[PDB]
RNA sequence: CCGGGCACUCUAACGGGACUGCCCGCGAAAGCGGGAGGAAGGAGGGGACGACGUCUGGUCAGCAUGGCCCUUACGGCCUGGGCGACACACGUGCUACAAUGCCCACUACAAAGCGAUGCCACCCGGCAACGGGGAGCUAAUCGCAAAAAGGUGGGCCCAGUUCGGAUUGGGGUCUGCAACCCGACCCCAUGAAGCCGGAAUCGCUAGUAAUCGCGGAUCAGCCAUGCCGCGGUGAAUACG
């Protein structure tokens, strides 16, 4: 799915590309889980919606042609019975 | 199975397995209950309790009603019962 | 049928034999309309029907129809506490609607891998008497006789 | 065995007794069956080992296969399941994956019920 | 048949063209 | 060619007559009211506001076409076809 | 030269010509044999020929369009049955009782509302 | 939410995506015609009224 | 295809024809049986239409409307999630368990519809989905289009299989601002359950059921196997 474009918002890729630059820190805060993980974020803290809370996932060369809503779940289940 | 729908009311696995438990009365029959169903409701008067139920020989449906839920759903089993009673001894008259 | 007396179809004469039990059969045989196939398979079975035992396929089909058409059947009526099977005649009518039908259901239960195959051999073997449907007509009028003395409570 | 992956299949014709190895379909079958140029209809028991040594070779040495796959494959997995995922959590769950419902059916994933 | 991608029958249940029901 | 569009069929079927049958005298030959192929759009809806999905009317909606060939023009024929009766609604088309 | 008749069953025309000849047949411009093949309920509409026992007295042109195969086969039944009821209409005796001409007026049923196929229902408690 | 939202549908937003049919009449969403701007049940009244040019019970 | 023609076929507007009117038979009559002619007879088949009322049926969430309730909030905008969650239970349906079948390749015969920031001929790249170019059509005059089952002849040889296509791995296409949750399609690999189904239970009386494909609304796309239509092939049986 996504033939050619590689969509990251253009928000948060400005974001990344910018902590990168100065002096690299960690806690972006964003509610885009549309983003792919785009290799300039190779290891990092950001917190991603998954509409009640921010959830953080450490970025890992693990996992990069992703988006990052896969990592925060929109649904707690833990069982039945 | 057996299934209980609870309509426009805050029910409890409790009362849900209270009227597991009242149905079980038609159990005494030895007769084949199949797929039964109860609903309960409010109403501004009382409760309605309502039961649609197939048997090898016929199938059962009726309503109980009342102030007490609990006397609607008795009210409910009282009357189905009747009907199945009906349904197993109908024609005896055979001669 | 609650009003009148519900009519029996004609049915157009058959293309090769010229014949109205033909077609019936070809019906019978038949499957979701496809009625080319339905016809292919008892003509198929016709060069079978030569081919081996060399005949009149015609006279083979219509032969192993009346050793399998039912003189007598039991149809059941509820007297009192129990259900008694009742002897009774069947109408030439519902014979030839028993002999058509058991014929193809015991044919498409043999071994035969090829439909037609079926349907040939069984139809050869009713013609002498041997077979699923034959065996279902001699059964079902056992069960007529031994009811004999129901014979009264007929219609 | 027999040839590639180790299946054996004899008796029946050859673009057919290849889909009975794991990674080869009737897709990949007639393939094999042109760059060898080895006659689809031919049954193996009618193979010349040269024929079929040609055919085991090109195969064999082409794609993977028998136990690979199968071992890379659920190496997939085993990173899904290790990465985030998602769709990684649901194989851990052994629940099912490309978005149908859980509500009714799905017991192809979750086996016979109680 | 009808649900197996992969065939004429397959496909044309389906409403789609492919390698299995070409254009 | 003159084509007859609109939705009420007795309404058109006057004015193909009207059109055709002035510009006879007036002009000539009057290649007679070809009826077209109607284009019916259907509408089915669900009667009621609420459930009840087996319960439907059907609407359709009539669109019917005419052409009308005047062999030789005989200009003052694109006179006394200038104006015309017409009904209240109608569609007119004109072209050689 | 020419002998007409007009056929129908269910969206079907025949257009049949009766001219006289050998007994070939075309239909869309082939021979019977060429555009039924297989079917046999194609032995034939020329039953209404062998009906008046002319077989070959007439070859037949044969447009047909509209329906299909089989249907299009009884529109030539009342096709060469209209045309040869034409040609000498001395013919409507043994033609008509024989249940030729009188072409059927069974067609599809419109599909309802509420029901699946415009009889079958679907299914309920 | 209910006024509001048939005015949202009016001015056209963001993307194009967002374009949703509503009806005149009602604020309707679901069963929207495009060709009569209506909804099925708008249509319905309307039809049988003889407002809507040369509209007619089908009966076929 | 041109000339030429409206005979055809058709198209779509207006008429005709069926009346138990005619014969026999019965009856007190109404009317029943049978016959003739007729494309059609006994209401020719299908539709639209559905009494006074019933269910204190259904809908305040289509709309309206009395009354009660909330007024930096029970109002209003937005990003995101959810409405798709899954131990389970029921209802409607799809595809099947195969040889009257499955697959390939060639070859036929519809109807109703729908098309301008739409329907895309045809040419080319691509296994393909698709992507390039590019003609026609305000459409009986262009396009969706292929209808499918059928026909032909070839493979399969009773195998959980060349039955069945679930599930999953990987690679792509298109819509869309965006396909994590959550789209459809295409290709490769994977080929689950299922060998005809307990108690119980549904539909259909003829161009009907069964079976086969096609269109449309809504719609960017689509979870349509749904719904509303359309023709193709075409049965069984009704003593009662
Ligand atoms: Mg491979
Ligand atoms: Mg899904
Ligand atoms: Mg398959
Ligand atoms: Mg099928
Ligand atoms: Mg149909
Ligand atoms: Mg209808
Ligand atoms: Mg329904
Ligand atoms: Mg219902
Ligand atoms: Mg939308
Ligand atoms: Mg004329
Ligand atoms: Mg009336
Ligand atoms: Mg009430
Ligand atoms: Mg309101
Ligand atoms: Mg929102
Ligand atoms: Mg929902
Ligand atoms: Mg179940
Ligand atoms: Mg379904
Ligand atoms: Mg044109
Ligand atoms: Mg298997
Ligand atoms: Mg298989
Ligand atoms: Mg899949
Ligand atoms: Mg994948
Ligand atoms: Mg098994
Ligand atoms: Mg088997
Ligand atoms: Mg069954
Ligand atoms: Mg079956
Ligand atoms: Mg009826
Ligand atoms: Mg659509
Ligand atoms: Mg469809
Ligand atoms: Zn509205």
């Amino acid at each position: 799915s996504l033939k050619k474009g590689v969509f990251v918002d253009d928000h948060l890729l400005e974001k990344v590309l910018e902590l990168n630059a100065k002096g690299e820190k960690r806690l972006i805060k964003t509610w885009s889980r549309r983003s792919t993980i785009v290799p300039e974020m190779v290891g990092h803290t950001i917190a991603v919606y998954n509409g009640k809370q921010h959830v953080p996932v450490y970025i890992t060369e693990n996992m990069v042609g992703h988006k990052l809503g896969e990592f925060a779940p929109t649904r707690t289940y833990r069982g039945h019975g | 199975t057996m299934n209980i729908t609870s309509k426009q009311m805050e029910i409890t696995p409790a009362i849900r397995q209270h009227v597991a438990d009242r149905l079980a009365k038609l159990e005494k029959w030895q007769t084949h209950l199949i797929n039964p169903h109860i609903i309960l409701s409010k109403e501004p008067q009382g409760f309605v309790a309502d039961a649609t139920i197939n048997t090898p020989n016929g199938v059962l449906v009726a309503s109980g009603k009342h102030e007490d839920m609990y006397t609607a759903i008795n009210e409910l089993i009282n009357k189905l019962e009747r009907q199945l009673n009906k349904l197993q001894h109908k024609g005896e008259a055979r001669r | 049928a609650r009003r009148r007396r519900a009519e029996v179809r004609q049915l157009q004469p058959d293309l090769v034999y010229g014949d109205v039990l033909v077609t019936a059969f070809i019906n019978k045989i038949m499957r979701d309309g496809k009625k080319n196939l339905a016809a292919r398979i008892f003509y198929d079975a016709c060069k079978i029907i030569q081919e081996k035992t060399g005949q009149e396929p015609l006279k083979v089909f219509k032969q192993a129809v009346e050793n399998v058409k039912p003189r007598m059947e039991v149809r059941s009526r509820r007297v009192g506490g129990a259900n008694y099977q009742v002897p009774m005649e069947v109408s030439p009518r519902r014979q030839q609607s028993l002999a058509l039908r058991w014929l193809v259901q015991a044919a498409n239960q043999r071994p035969e891998r090829r439909a037609a195959v079926r349907i040939a051999h069984e139809l050869m073997d009713a013609a002498e008497g041997k077979g699923g449907a034959v065996k279902k007509k001699e059964d079902v009028e056992r069960m007529a006789e031994a009811n004999r003395a129901y014979a009264h409570y007929r219609w | 065995a027999r040839i590639a992956g180790v299946e054996i299949p004899r008796n029946k014709r050859v673009d057919v007794a290849l889909t009975y190895i794991y990674g080869i379909g009737k897709a990949r079958a007639k393939e094999a069956l042109e760059k060898t140029g080895i006659n689809p209809a031919t049954r193996v028991k009618d193979l010349t080992e040269a024929e079929v040594v040609r055919l085991r070779e090109y195969v064999e040495n082409t794609w993977k296969l028998e136990g690979e796959l199968r071992a890379e494959v659920a190496a997939n997995i085993k990173r899904l399941m290790d990465i985030g995922c998602y769709r990684g959590l649901r194989h851990r769950r052994g629940l099912p994956v490309r978005g149908q419902r859980t509500r009714t059916n799905a017991r192809t994933r979750k086996g016979p019920r109680k | 048949g009808k649900g197996d991608r992969r065939t004429r029958r397959g496909k044309i249940w389906r409403g789609t063209y492919g390698k299995y029901r070409p254009r | 060619r003159i084509k007859l569009r609109g939705f009420d069929h007795k309404t058109l079927d006057a004015s193909a007559q009207k059109i055709v049958e002035a510009a006879r005298r007036s002009g000539a030959q009057v290649s007679g009211p070809i009826p077209l192929p109607t284009r019916v759009r259907r509408f089915t809806v669900i009667r009621g506001p609420f459930k009840h999905k087996d319960s439907r009317e059907h609407f359709e909606l009539r669109t019917h076409n005419r052409l009308v060939d005047i062999i030789n023009p005989n200009r003052k024929t694109i006179e006394q076809l200038m104006t015309l009766d017409l009904p209240t609604g109608v569609e007119i088309e004109i072209k050689t | 030269e020419q002998y007409y008749g007009t056929g129908r069953r269910k969206e079907a025309v025949a257009r049949v010509f009766l001219r006289p000849g050998n007994g070939k047949v075309t239909v869309n411009g082939q021979d019977f044999n060429e555009y039924f093949q297989g079917l046999v309920r194609a032995v034939a509409a020329l039953e209404p020929l062998r009906a008046v026992d002319a077989l070959g007295h007439f070859d037949a042109y044969i447009t047909v369009r509209g329906g299909g195969k089989s249907g299009q086969i009884d529109a030539i039944k009342l096709g060469i049955a209209r045309a040869l009821v034409q040609y000498n209409p001395d013919y409507r005796a043994k033609l008509k009782p024989l249940g030729f001409l009188t072409r059927d007026a069974r067609v599809v049923e419109r599909k309802k509302y509420g029901k699946h196929k415009a009889r079958r229902a679907p299914q309920y408690s | 939410a209910r006024k509001a939202l048939i005015e949202k549908a009016k001015r056209t937003p963001k993307f194009k995506v967002r374009a949703y049919t509503r009806c005149v009449r009602c604020g309707r969403a679901r069963s929207v015609y495009r060709f009569f701007g209506l909804c099925r049940i708008c249509l319905r009244e309307l039809a049988h009224k003889g407002q809507l040019p040369g509209v007619r019970k089908a009966s076929w």
